[PDB]
Formats: C-alpha cells, sequence, structure tokens
DNA sequence: GCGCAATCAGCTGTGACTACCT
DNA sequence: AGGTAGTCACAGCTGATTGCGCT
C-alpha cells in the first residue's frame, strides 16, 4: 500500500469551538507555537576546536586556462580562496594558514605559514594575474608541506588542502611510499578537483584520513570551502598543549601627552611600499615592538599576539546555557512582571531559572538562550 | 534471500536482489519448464553465475529427477576458478542458512598440465609432451608390468587409486582443482584419475569449451554421463568462430618435415598390422606434391578424395579405420614420448575428417606469408564453414543447452548461423541508480568533414588530423587512462607514425603516456603492467591496441582503469585470405545470409564485445566513444546490444569534437558525485 | 540493385481578421 | 441598429514518395 492511497487528511479539523468565540484563544495557543521554533543553538554541531596548520595547494597549469567558472578557473579558485581565508581565520582564532602554487612540475611557497589574513589575500590577488604553465606536481607541493609540517607540536591538527584543476600530474618518485609517509606522519590530506574524479587523489584522501571532492559548479564549490571551514573535533582531553602569546594594549599616541613616540611598525617594514609612519598601534608586552595588524605573530621575540576578544568569543560553547523550566502562568504563584525585561506576564507559560528562581517571558528566554548566552539572575 | 517464483523457493546468498536479476530468474525458470534450447544476453560479468547456481540448485532440490548433471563451460581458466569460488560461497550461504549439509560434488575440469602432481612434468611448458608423458608412466602395460613390480621410473598414483579411491566415494564436498589436487597428494592418488571416477557420481561439474566442442574428447568426456542435462557457455558471443577452430588444420613444411623425420624412426622401431604399415608410408607423397604445384587456390572436398583414389588408388573405407588404427597400433608399438608424433596424429585425423566429413566444409590452398608472400609456404587449410556440425552433438544429446554473454544483440541470425530453436529471445538491460555509461557517437570533427575509416580513405590526411586531435582533446577530459581500438594493425601503425611525423603526438605525450600493443605476448604482458601502474597513479596513459587482437578479450578494464573507451572506424575483418568469402558464399547458398549483413554483425559483434569491458561491477563507470559516421547508421546502431542503446540517445549520434568533449565533460563531472546502495 | 534517411501531401490545432441576416 | 463560418499566419502530426550511399 501507499500512504497516499488510505485517507485523506483534514487538516482544518484542529479547530474546535464551544463558546461561539473561542477560536481566537485557540489561533493564540498558534502564536505560542509560532515562536521557538529555533533549537536554541546557533551552531549545534562542534562544542569545541583544535588549532589547525592548514596548507592551500594551487594549481597553476594550462588547465587553469579552462572557461568552467567565469571567467576562468584561476579567477574564481582565487576569489573562493580569499573568502574561504577570511571565513576560517573568523572562525579559528589560533590557526595558520600557508600557501603553496603547483607549476611547471615544481612547487613554489607563495607565502610562509602565519596567521596574518591581510598577507595572504594580499599575495592572492598578487598570484591572480600569474602565468599558467607547465602541469602540477602533487608529490612537490606534498613533500614541500609535510617537511615544513613534521617539526609542529602533535597537539596541532596538521592539515592539507589541495586544489587539483588539472587531471595529471609529474611525480619524480613513487607517490604511494609518499602517501605512507604522510600516513605515519599524521597528515589530513583533503582535495578538491575540478574537472572529474581521479584514482591517485581518491588513495591519497582515504589513507591520509581526508575528505576528496568534485566540483559540480561555482555553489558547489563554495558549499565545499565552507565545509572545510569548519575544525576537526578534539579530543576532551590529549595532551599538555601550552602555548606562551601576548596580549598587546591598543595604545594610541596623543600630542597631549608627553610619551607619544611615532614609531614605524615592524610587518609594515618588509613591505616593499613605504611603511606607514603612524602615531600609534599595537605594542609587544615582550620587546616592545609595534605592529599595527592582529594577530599577528612577533618578528622579533617569537611571541604571538592575540586579541582578548577573539577568544573569549567562544567561551560560551564551553559553558552553554541550561533550558530554563516552562511553567504555565496559573501554576506560578509570585510576581507576574518579568525579571529581565521589567513586562508583564501574560503568556500562557513562564521560564524559571533553575539557579536563581527569576521568571523570564518568551523573548527574554529566547534572547537569554540564543544571544546572550548569560542569565541575567545568575550574574548578579 | 528465499526468493519465491511460481512454484518453488530459491535461497540467495544476497538479500538484495535486482529487477534483471529476478526477470532473468523467471526467464530461466520458464525455459527449464519449456525442456528446451534457448539464449539469453546479460550486461554484467558479476551476478550471472551466482544467480545461474542459484537457481540450478533450486531446479534439482525441486525436480531431481529432470535435472541430473549440470556443465558451466566457460572460456578460459579464471572464469573457471570464479565460477568454482562463486559455487562454493553459495554453498557455504546455504549451509550458514540451513545448518545440515547435503550430497552435493563439484568439481572443475581442466588439461593435465593444470591437475598434475609431478615435479618432473611441471616446470616444463609443453602442452602437447605432458599428455604423451602421462601415457607413458602410466597406461595399460604399465599395469600389466607391476604385478611383477619392475623397478622403472613411472607414476604411481594410479596403482594406489585403483586399489583405494576406487572405493570410498565423494558424496559430499566441492572441490576446485587445487583441493582435487591437494586431497590427490594426501591419498597418493592422480587428480584426473579421480576425476574421471567421481564425475559419474557428481552433482555439477565445470570445464572449458574445448572438452565439448572437439569431437575427439568429447565423447570420452560425456558419453553416457546424463541423457537429460543442462550445459551452459557463458560469455560465447563468438562461439561460432571458435566453431570453426574446432574442425580447422593447417599444414606447413614444418609438420611435413617432422613426418618425415619421424616415420624413418617409426619403421626401424617396427622391424625390431601390415595393413597400416605400408599404407602410412605413401600418404605424405600426395599431400607433398602439392607443395611442389605453384596454384592460388584448389578447392574440391568432395573432389579431393577422388584425387587421391586416382594418384595413388586407395579406397575410401581404410580411411575411416584411421582413428581406431590410433588406440590400437600405436599402444602396440610403446611409444615412448608423443613428442615428434603429433603431426602424424593430425594428419591421420585430418584424413578421416576429410573421409568423412565434406559436405560443409572446403579444402583450401595459400601460397601467400606474412612479409615473405611467394618463398616456400603452401599452406593447406581444411577450413570449417558450417558452426552447425560443431553444435550438433551438443544439441543432440542434451535439453537445455544455453548461449549466453555479454554482447548477444542479434538474436535472430544465431538460430540461424547454427541450427537452433529458440524458444526465448531474451535481453536483459541492467539499471543502477544512475547512468553508468554515456555512449555517443562523433562523427565529422571540427572541419565538417566525416571521420569514416573507408579503406579509401585510410591514407587521407584529413581523418588522420581528426582522429589525432579527437585523442589529445579527449585525453584533457577523461582522466586515469584511455583505450583505443583501430581496425588492424597495419593502420594503427600508418596512424601513429602520421602523427609522430606532424607535431600532434607530442602534445598528446605530455597529457597521458602512449602504449602500444603488438603481438608479442611478453611485450604485451609488460605494456600492461605499466599502463597499469601508470593508470594507478596520476600520471594517466593511452592503450593503444586492435579490436581483432588477444587483448582485446585478455583483460577486463575495471573501474578506474580506461575511463574511456574509443573506436577508431568501425573494425572489419580483411576479405582476403579467401577464408572469409567461403563462409560467406556457403551462408549465402544455404543460410540464405546477405553478406553486407555478415560483415556488419561481425564488425559490430567486435565492436560491442571490446567496448563492453570497461563496465565491470554496478559501481563501476565508463565513457564509450565510436570515432566513426558509419556508427551513426541504423543498421550498425541496431546491431548494439540493448543495454547499451537506450543510454544513446538521439541527440549524440552525428556530434562533431568539441560537443563530444563537452558531453564527456559534464557526465564525468556529473558521475563523480556519491552515490548510494 | 537494395536500404536508410530526406522530403512533401494531406489533415489539424490556435489565434485573429472579415463579409451577410434578426 | 449588432454577431459567426471562411481565410491566413505558423506550428504539429502521420501517410506515402525519392534521390543518395557501396568493405
Ligand atoms: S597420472 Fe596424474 S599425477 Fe601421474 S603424470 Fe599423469 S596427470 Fe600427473
Ligand atoms: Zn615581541
Ligand atoms: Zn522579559
Ligand atoms: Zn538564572
Amino acid at each position: 500500500t501507499k500512504r497516499w492511497e488510505g485517507g485523506y487528511e483534514r487538516t482544518w479539523e484542529i479547530l474546535k469551538e464551544d463558546e461561539s468565540g473561542s477560536l481566537k484563544a485557540t489561533i493564540e495557543d498558534i502564536l505560542f507555537k509560532a515562536k521557538r521554533k529555533r533549537v536554541f543553538e546557533h551552531h549545534g554541531q562542534v562544542r569545541l576546536g583544535m588549532m589547525r596548520h592548514l596548507y592551500v595547494v594551487v594549481d597553476g597549469s594550462r588547465t587553469m586556462e579552462d572557461q568552467d567558472l567565469k571567467p576562468n578557473r584561476l579567477t574564481c579558485t582565487l576569489k573562493l580562496l580569499e573568502y574561504f581565508v577570511e571565513e576560517y581565520f573568523d572562525q579559528n582564532p589560533i590557526s595558520q594558514i600557508g600557501i603553496i602554487v603547483t607549476k611547471s612540475k615544481r612547487a613554489e611557497k607563495l607565502t610562509e605559514l602565519s596567521g596574518n589574513p591581510r598577507k595572504h589575500i594580499t599575495s592572492l590577488k598578487k598570484a591572480v594575474d600569474m602565468t599558467c604553465h607547465g602541469e602540477p606536481s602533487l608529490y612537490n607541493s606534498l613533500s614541500i608541506a609535510m617537511q615544513t609540517l613534521k617539526h609542529m607540536p602533535g597537539h596541532t591538527s596538521r592539515e592539507v588542502l589541495i586544489i587539483f584543476s588539472s587531471l595529471t600530474t609529474c611525480d619524480p618518485s613513487n607517490i604511494y611510499d609518499l602517501i605512507k609517509t604522510l600516513k605515519a606522519a599524521k597528515i589530513r590530506v583533503s582535495v578538491i578537483g575540478l574537472s572529474a574524479e581521479v584514482r591517485v587523489c581518491t588513495v591519497l584522501a582515504r589513507e591520509t584520513g581526508g575528505t576528496y571532492h568534485v566540483i559540480l559548479d561555482e555553489s558547489h564549490y563554495k558549499e565545499l570551502l565552507t565545509h572545510h571551514v569548519s575544525p576537526p573535533p578534539a579530543s576532551s582531553s590529549s595532551e599538555c598543549s601550552l602555548i606562551r602569546m601576548g596580549f598587546p594594549q591598543h595604545t594610541i599616541a596623543s600630542l597631549s601627552d608627553q610619551d607619544a613616540k611615532p614609531s614605524f611598525s615592524m610587518a609594515h617594514l618588509d613591505g616593499n611600499t613605504e611603511p606607514g609612519l603612524t602615531l600609534g598601534g599595537y605594542f609587544c608586552p615582550q620587546c616592545r615592538a609595534k605592529y599595527c595588524e592582529l594577530p599577528v605573530e612577533c618578528k622579533i621575540c617569537g611571541l604571538t599576539l592575540v586579541s582578548a576578544p577573539h577568544l573569549a568569543r567562544s567561551y560560551h560553547h564551553l559553558f552553554p546555557l541550561d533550558a530554563f523550566q516552562e511553567i504555565p502562568l496559573e501554576e506560578y504563584n509570585g510576581e507576574r512582571f518579568c525579571y529581565g525585561c521589567q513586562g508583564e506576564l501574560k503568556d500562557q507559560h513562564v521560564y524559571v531559572c533553575a539557579v536563581c528562581q527569576n521568571v523570564f517571558c518568551v523573548d527574554c528566554d529566547v534572547f537569554v538562550h540564543d544571544s546572550l548566552h548569560c542569565c541575567p539572575g545568575c550574574i548578579h | 534471500m528465499k526468493l519465491n517464483v511460481d512454484g518453488l523457493l530459491v535461497y540467495f546468498p544476497y538479500d538484495y536482489i535486482y529487477p534483471e536479476q529476478f526477470s532473468y530468474m523467471r526467464e530461466l525458470k520458464r525455459t527449464l519448464d519449456a525442456k528446451g534450447h534457448g539464449v539469453l544476453e546479460m550486461p554484467s560479468g558479476t551476478g550471472k553465475t551466482v544467480s545461474l547456481l542459484a537457481l540450478i540448485m533450486a531446479y534439482q532440490r525441486a525436480y531431481p529427477l529432470e535435472v541430473t548433471k549440470l556443465i558451466y563451460c566457460s572460456r578460459t581458466v579464471p572464469e573457471i576458478e570464479k565460477v568454482i569460488e562463486e559455487l562454493r560461497k553459495l554453498l557455504n550461504f546455504y549451509e550458514k542458512q540451513e545448518g545440515e549439509k547435503l550430497p552435493f560434488l563439484g568439481l572443475a575440469l581442466s588439461s593435465r598440465k593444470n591437475l598434475c602432481i609431478h615435479p618432473e612434468v611441471t616446470p616444463l611448458r609443453f602442452g602437447k609432451d605432458v599428455d604423451g608423458k602421462c601415457h607413458s608412466l602410466t597406461a595399460s602395460y604399465v599395469r600389466a608390468q607391476y604385478q611383477h613390480d619392475t623397478s622403472l621410473p613411472h607414476c604411481r598414483f594410479y596403482e594406489e587409486f585403483d586399489a583405494h579411491g576406487r572405493e570410498v566415494p565423494l558424496p559430499a564436498g566441492i572441490y576446485n582443482l587445487d583441493d582435487l589436487k591437494a586431497l590427490g597428494r594426501r591419498q597418493g592418488w592422480c587428480p584426473y584419475f579421480l576425476a574421471r571416477y567421481s564425475i559419474l557420481h557428481a552433482n555439477v561439474v565445470v570445464y572449458s569449451y574445448h572438452y565439448l566442442l572437439d569431437p575427439k574428447i568429447a565423447d570420452l568426456v560425456s558419453k553416457e554421463l546424463a541423457r537429460k542435462a543442462v550445459v551452459v557457455f557463458d560469455e560465447a558471443h563468438n562461439i561460432d568462430n571458435v566453431c570453426i577452430d574446432s574442425m580447422s588444420v593447417n599444414l606447413t613444411r614444418r609438420t611435413l618435415d617432422r613426418c618425415q623425420g619421424n616415420l624413418e624412426t617409426l619403421q626401424k622401431t617396427v622391424l625390431r598390422a601390415e595393413h597400416f604399415l605400408g599404407f602410412l608410408r605413401r600418404l605424405l607423397e600426395y599431400v607433398k606434391w602439392r607443395l611442389r604445384v605453384q596454384h592460388v587456390v584448389q578447392e574440391s572436398p568432395p573432389a579431393f578424395l577422388s584425387g587421391l583414389a586416382q594418384r595413388v588408388c586407395i579406397q575410401r573405407k581404410p580411411l575411416r579405420f584411421c582413428a581406431e588404427r590410433l588406440r590400437s597400433l600405436l599402444h602396440t608399438l610403446e611409444i615412448t614420448d608423443l613428442a615428434d608424433f603429433s603431426p602424424l596424429t593430425l594428419l591421420a585425423n585430418f584424413a578421416t575428417l576429410v573421409s568423412t566429413y565434406a559436405k560443409g566444409f572446403t579444402i583450401i590452398i595459400e601460397p601467400f606469408d606474412d612479409r615473405t608472400p611467394t618463398i616456400a609456404n603452401p599452406i593447406l587449410h581444411f577450413s570449417c564453414m558450417d558452426a552447425s556440425l560443431a553444435i550438433k552433438p551438443v544439441f543432440e544429446r542434451f535439453q537445455s543447452v544455453i548461449i549466453t554473454s555479454g554482447t548477444l544483440s542479434p538474436l535472430d541470425i544465431y538460430p540461424k548461423i547454427l541450427d537452433f530453436h529458440p524458444v526465448t529471445m531474451a535481453t536483459f538491460t541492467m539499471t543502477l541508480a544512475r547512468v553508468c555509461l554515456c555512449p555517443m557517437i562523433i562523427g565529422r570533427g571540427n572541419d565538417q568533414v566525416a571521420i569514416s575509416s573507408k579503406f579509401e580513405t585510410r591514407e587521407d590526411i584529413a581523418v588522420i588530423r581528426n582522429y589525432g586531435n579527437l585523442l589529445l582533446e579527449m585525453s584533457a577530459v577523461v582522466p586515469d587512462g584511455i583505450v583505443a581500438f583501430f581496425t588492424s594493425y597495419q593502420y594503427m601503425e600508418s596512424t601513429v607514425a602520421s602523427w609522430y611525423e606532424q607535431g600532434i603526438l607530442e602534445n598528446i605525450q605530455r597529457n597521458k603516456l602512449l602504449f602500444i600493443e603488438t603481438q608479442d605476448g611478453a611485450e604485451t604482458s609488460v605494456a600492461l603492467e605499466k599502463y597499469q601502474e601508470a593508470c594507478e597513479n596520476g600520471r594517466g596513459a593511452i592503450l593503444l591496441s586492435v579490436a581483432r587482437g588477444k587483448v582485446s578479450e585478455g583483460i577486463d578494464f575495471v573501474h578506474h582503469y580506461g575511463r574511456a573507451v574509443i573506436m577508431f572506424g568501425v573494425p572489419y575483418v580483411y576479405t582476403q585470405s579467401r577464408i572469409l568469402k567461403a563462409r560467406l558464399e556457403y551462408l549465402r547458398d544455404q543460410f540464405q545470409i546477405r553478406e553486407n549483413d555478415f560483415l556488419t554483425f561481425d564488425a559490430m559483434r567486435h565492436a560491442a564485445q571490446c567496448v563492453g569491458r570497461a563496465i565491470r561491477g554496478k559501481t563501476d563507470y565508463g565513457l564509450m566513444v565510436f570515432a566513426d559516421k558509419r556508427f551513426a547508421r541504423g543498421d550498425k546502431r541496431g546491431k548494439l546490444p540493448r543495454w547499451i542503446q537506450e543510454h544513446l540517445t538521439d541527440a549524440n549520434l552525428n556530434l562533431t569534437v568539441d560537443e563530444g568533449v563537452q558531453v564527456a565533460k559534464y557526465f564525468l563531472r556529473q558521475m563523480a558525485q556519491p552515490f548510494h546502495r
């Protein structure tokens, strides 16, 4: 039999009348049924995270000249890579991104492994007008990535992302030995192809524990990159992982005070353009070096400079807010004014916190569980 | 699980059954209830054997009296071993689902070389000497002299089997060839002799085609085993062709030289009955007379014996007594080894055949050889012309002979090529969650010029350039290996030479490696190995071969090997050698078969056979392209198997190279996504 | 000479414009 | 003093003819 070949559903049978006018009250419940459409979780997935040293490998062969994605594969790939870098640094405070470009059977480290978001975007924009020549070499790029990531601490999750456009690769040596070495080194390799499935990429992804995907269109490309944005799950307690990092205060300089010392930024000194001679910026807590961007690891003393609000933004996942007990208004014997918004309690249900025993309306309960993430009563 | 057919319940190892398998089982049950022959056609190499074995076992359980013996003749040894292990898996499933054993015996039969335990005969690679050495080691005279316990090197497995293995039977336990060898070596018995003693008390047994199509051994291996028996020839799309090889022999200078060398030794041994001793001496001169005669062709199958009886004045009757001489006179001579004696046996068989079988045969003499046309090479061929002669003995001895393979698209030509009364006319097309193949026919190129491999355009520069461009820009869209087939070795080498002359082969070189298949077995094997290893990694490669080659059917391109199979023109067999034309005339004046229709049938059969090996398994997928406008014609599309017709839409029947490349890109991109079960 | 595909004849659908009787 | 069968345009379909291709 079939589900639709039985009896026809009469959804209008729900409403009922007993006093020739009670229908309004029923729709009121519908309004109360309208709210609370969320699970009280903006993400609802991974409640923790782990540091990642991700490497993005970009093909630079003639296949990037194909016009499958307007205008060509290289331009759309670099645009989506800039978006991916921005989102990845937004959702990962202490992660690092390196960029390798494979071209003419060789691999060139376009950008060193670091946590600066602006540097990677500028490098990609510069590389937009590169010349596509030769054929890619997965062996060289993987060897460089493994060599750089070999010395990274074990607690960090070492990940390599390969954007493989061309369907052929030139291997100066056997690649399966390299795959076994990567497996022994615990390196996660994921490949997002553009043309069609390749056996070597599938084998590499399967053996190294990564995921291999093939692009259907630009939207699917963006979806795959967004899926790669999310950090991998981490164990409850793995090792002794701790890192010495400073917290530079953003001290600006004013001529009203006598402590206004202009200084060139250390990061801006390394650029080809004239370094910014600004009034002030971020001062390193260890060597008092001046920087304009965060989070940027200090070039002099090697300390990492991280903004405290970025780290603190994810603390609500560590201490989720417990759901308030839904209590009907009639069964509650107390004040009928909401503790949060001071509004009169007229809804059929009143929510009471389990700790401070304060009363919150539907709107205040939703606001606390969704955005505030902390009970105002428990704060006091 | 338990499939409930209209009057039976059949256990199947796999819980999930495809609709094609269920329909195939229904049709086979209908045929078995019809008590008649038939022909079947399935698109999957795997899944057919398990279903066939399950239905055979179910029919035997339901009707033990109706069916007693089952035969599953295949093409080679890998098929035999894989069907044996499939039967083993089926029996294990039945045991685990039922709990009690059954008295069913299953054994695999092969040559004496495959099944032997003596370490003094295994290392050698002489298939014509293993039988002779085996007969010399053990025979009637060996058994007679074993009473006195003669101290001579001889096989002793039979000397123990005849007193110990002929009493204990094997009611239960299906044994593979290696299992049979292990049992023989642990019990001190010959695997071949115990197999011969056990076929009578057995349920199922498998072997190759040569044990049924060749009358010299089929009668010995199957004379009164079962009047009501079932036999199947799986993967026999070219069965008629091998039927020709059942009754085709060739004679050359080496054969007659060997005969004249060994007849002196035979005469010397004799002088150490007379009806044949003097009879054999003057037989060689009649056939060597044609050696000194420089004539193009002589055709007289009935009048050849007339010429024999005019030149030497011999009656036709004693020739019919030559065959029975082999088992009578030779055993008296005590031949040490059959080496340097096979040409005499084949000449005797040829004489017996021409004395007996001459109604639908033809004698041909060819003074032509490869690269040495007319120096010294009169080749005599007693070429067969009717496939019914090789198929009548199995049709008159069995009830439900079934012919099935992966390519039997015209079901109306096989019943008239050979005497047959089909009652099935059944075709099956596999279905999955997605279209696993994208066949397409590419006609004119970017220059709007047809790329047909016509004989008048084989040397045309335009078609060669179009083929090169197609292979080049196609190699950049389909990864990890492309298998391309050409019409012939000569055309293939001329085309690759032309590509080398131009600056086009280098462009293909940087995309994929180029590998060429030649006649050398070792070279072909090493080329296949390096192609496989190159396709394993991301380098990718192109395997160029011929449709009518030993590599066409010797290997299967499993998934990720040969994602694309390219057909460069319709592969037409050469009309020379005056061998094809004789068969065409015989079919015209006997079976009323159109010559053009038969040529098209053969070409499309070979093309489909060499193109359908890219899809092995449900998860496997592949691309199939035909680089000839002639394929677009309806009379040739209709010759493709039904499981490829519905996937060949009318949209892409004459599309150019660029649109074909776009279609291939779209198909691969949409097939790279994950699927479900 | 035969066989497959291109071509036309005849009929019909859809929508709108036009010349004689209540 | 106010309304419908022919007629025209542009498509569809099927039922034959009717020149074009040949290892
Ligand atoms: S009798 Fe058997 S074991 Fe002995 S030589 Fe012959 S095949 Fe081998
Ligand atoms: Zn510092
Ligand atoms: Zn409130
Ligand atoms: Zn609280």
